[PDB]
RNA sequence: CUUUAAAUCCUUUAACGAGGAUCCAUUGGAGGGCAAGUCUGGUGCCAGCAGCCGCGGUAAUUCCAGCUCCAAUAGCGUAUAUUAAAGUUGCUGCAGUUAAAAAGCUCGUAGUUGGAUCUUGGGAGCGGCCG
């Protein structure tokens, strides 16, 4: 019944020699086991399906129809992710989309609007993100403004944790897949944006492999 | 980031390329953290300490990672000045 | 040419999205918790809160130590304190942006009357208020939307001309007593 | 915007006014011929007199013959058509009666499967059609 | 009573005045857009509904009626003129290879836009390089 990891990162996270996934993000280690997020992020992770688009292909055996599911999962504290999976059965498609959304989550950072008092409440800068022909930009807002946007991006942002923000979209917002991918790309670049606050030189902490090789050389052969 | 007191609200500080001075994102698998070991001058031996480098994925993708590593090793004092 | 007023002003704005689930859920929850007749009152509260917020933002978007900014901010903060939302330790302009609609509704006459411990239910408090049963500082109050102040808080009770605060009974007790007396003779 | 000179405002304004004038909705709303061709003439409602009752066919594969009224206006004498909205309300309208005609709601455009009809009947013999349907009122006789 | 040129209206106070408190609250909807029935009975491309897609061919969640249900509630629906949505008039701020669109090409008067370079430092001082 106990989870059996595949890669050695799974061994490290299961053996409790690691403390958090923040340094996992810091070292940009790819994640392949979807249960690592479950181990780290517990019952605070909530998922909600967006829409079901039945894609239909035609062959000599007549029309062939299968379903592709869009779901967004992430705790309400800074981690958000999106998943897309297509399967013959709708239920298995939902499960696959949930697994893929759990596998890929990007932490987001929040900032202040002028008066740097309290906890962060809004996007630090005017981030942007474009995929296909959908362009979504996020603008910081003062406290209590809320999330002014379409229902789906509002749901995604409030799932992420950014309570105050201004939005502006352009293109075919009807296509939910492209619009959701664009608003995820816009929110996934909030960390990857050099701010004069982070001009300090970075000290290179030793990689987890270089420090726990003495254990990984004897756990798995 | 700061506040009334001075504590930090950013939940993690990201890395930063030692060559292009560009930070490394979470979902950037092309980034490389390279470790280079130095050699004692007395005889030539491994001591135990090392020097750590970091190169963003863009530099390697464009193809200038080796030159950046060479420059870093020359500046630190590994590669001979005359070369 | 007539000596008239010609001054009128609305007090609410209808939400742009007509049929939303979360908006209706929050409005219904607020009405149920605080006993409101319709969505117009929560809309008017939202409108006045938005006006206060935009005024605070307009004052804040200027430089520090500007005499107009200081004067208007001090006046508005004193008004908010004497209304009864903010506290004595929170007298900064940026704290205006962190107010809640529940903070404005909790200062309503109806909910305050229900809370102070003289009415069974909040609907009972509202129906007592509407039928002219209790007074506010030697003045009979009638409307539950009476925004209670801070100093005018400890001097509200039943009225002298009320059957509950001590006075001549109402319309049913006297009729029942008359019926009993007539039955007795 | 292409011309970005600090002293280029007249050229920009002239180009903008030309491109606004050559449009469609602005041209419709700022030319007298569109209002001249309008049967009402910019009015929301207009009374008329019934000439004869006519039926019309459908357009899409929606076969159902629908009945209208050939109404002649009063202000200008224009002869137009008018759909009777509700079910079996054609019997309520007799010949040569005072009828109030209003547009359907798509700004002088054919709607649905009814070709060439842009209007509808709202009042007949100074009595509302809704009241005549629900039976709240009764047509004078 | 009071107000008022005299009155009505508002407030005050007597005497009455509610249990199914019959002292009885309507307007458009229940396929999607857009909150709310694979309910029941009726006609069967007819009658009709429908701003758009479309619903009706003998099991209609969309037509005609009953119960139930959702929205604003002394208010609600419809037509018109107009504004934001329109980054579909784009000054901020739109497009021109293939979806609408670069004159066949060049010269050229108005209009518009125009390369670099002419000014600098010290003296004393309020003070912990600079306020």
């Amino acid at each position: 019944k106990e989870w059996l990891p595949v890669t050695k990162l799974g061994r490290l996270v299961k053996d409790m020699k690691i403390k958090s996934l923040e340094e996992i993000y810091l070292f940009s280690l790819p994640i392949k086991e979807s249960e690592i997020i479950d181990f780290f992020l517990g019952a605070s992770l909530k998922d909600e399906v967006l829409k079901i688009m039945p894609v239909q292909k035609q062959t000599r055996a007549g029309q062939r129809t299968r379903f592709k599911a869009f779901v967004a999962i992430g705790d309400y504290n800074g981690h958000v992710g999106l998943g897309v999976k297509c399967s013959k059965e709708v239920a298995t498609a939902i499960r696959g989309a949930i697994i893929l959304a759990k596998l890929s989550i990007v932490p987001v950072r929040r900032g202040y609007w002028g008066n740097k008092i309290g906890k962060p409440h809004t996007v630090p800068c005017k981030v942007t993100g474009r995929c296909g022909s959908v362009l979504v930009r996020l603008i910081p807002a003062p406290r209590g403004t809320g999330i002014v946007s379409a229902p789906v991006p509002k749901k995604l942002l409030m799932m992420a944790g950014i309570d105050d923000c201004y939005t502006s979209a352009r293109g075919c917002t009807a296509t939910l897949g492209n619009f959701a991918k664009a608003t995820f790309d816009a929110i996934s670049k909030t960390y990857s944006y050099l701010t004069p606050d982070l001009w300090k030189e970075t000290v290179f902490t030793k990689s987890p492999y270089q420090e726990f090789t003495d254990h990984l050389v004897k756990t798995h052969t | 980031m700061q506040n009334d007191a001075g504590e930090f609200v950013d939940l993690y500080v990201p890395r930063k390329c030692s060559a292009s001075n560009r930070i490394i994102g979470a979902k950037d698998h092309a980034s490389i953290q390279m470790n280079v070991a130095e050699v004692d001058k007395v005889t030539g031996r491994f001591n135990g300490q090392f020097k750590t480098y970091a190169i963003c994925g863009a530099i390697r993708r464009m193809g200038e990672s080796d030159d950046s590593i060479l420059r870093l090793a020359k500046a630190d004092g590994i590669v001979s000045k005359n070369f | 040419p007539v000596a008239r007023s010609w001054v009128c002003r609305k007090t609410y704005v209808t939400p742009r999205r007509p049929f939303e689930k979360s908006r209706l859920d929050q409005e219904l929850k607020l009405i149920g918790e605080y006993g409101l007749r319709n969505k117009r009152e929560v809309w008017r509260v939202k409108f006045t809160l938005a006006k206060i917020r935009k005024a605070a933002r307009e004052l804040l978007t200027l430089d520090e130590k500007d005499p107009r900014r200081l004067f208007e901010g001090n006046a508005l903060l004193r008004r908010l304190v004497r209304i009864g939302v903010l506290d004595e330790g929170k007298m900064k302009l940026d704290y205006i942006l962190g107010l809640k609609i529940e903070d404005f509704l909790e200062r309503r006459l109806q909910t305050q009357v229900f809370k102070l411990g003289l009415a069974k239910s909040i609907h009972h408090a509202r129906v007592l208020i509407r039928q002219r049963h209790i007074r506010v500082r030697k003045q009979v109050v009638n409307i539950p939307s009476f925004i209670v102040r801070l100093d005018s808080q400890k001097h509200i009770d039943f009225s002298l001309r009320s059957p509950y605060g001590g006075g001549r009974p109402g319309r049913v007790k006297r009729k029942n007593a008359k019926k009993g007396q007539g039955g007795a003779g | 915007g292409k011309c970005r000179g600090l002293r280029t405002a007249r050229k920009l304004r002239s180009h903008r006014r030309d491109q606004k004038w050559h449009d469609k909705q602005y041209k419709k709303a700022h030319l007298g011929t569109a209002l001249k061709a309008n049967p009402f003439g910019g009015a929301s409602h207009a009374k008329g007199i019934v000439l004869e009752k006519v039926g019309v066919e459908a357009k899409q594969p929606n076969s159902a013959i629908r009945k209208c009224v050939r109404v002649q206006l009063i202000k200008n004498g224009k002869k137009i058509t008018a759909f009777v909205p509700n079910d079996g309300c054609l019997n309520f309208i007799e010949e040569n009666d005072e009828v109030l005609v209003a547009g359907f709601g798509r700004k002088g455009h054919a709607v649905g499967d009814i070709p060439g009809v842009r209007f509808k009947v709202v009042k007949v013999a100074n009595v509302s059609l809704l009241a005549l349907y629900k039976g709240k009122k009764e047509r004078p006789r």
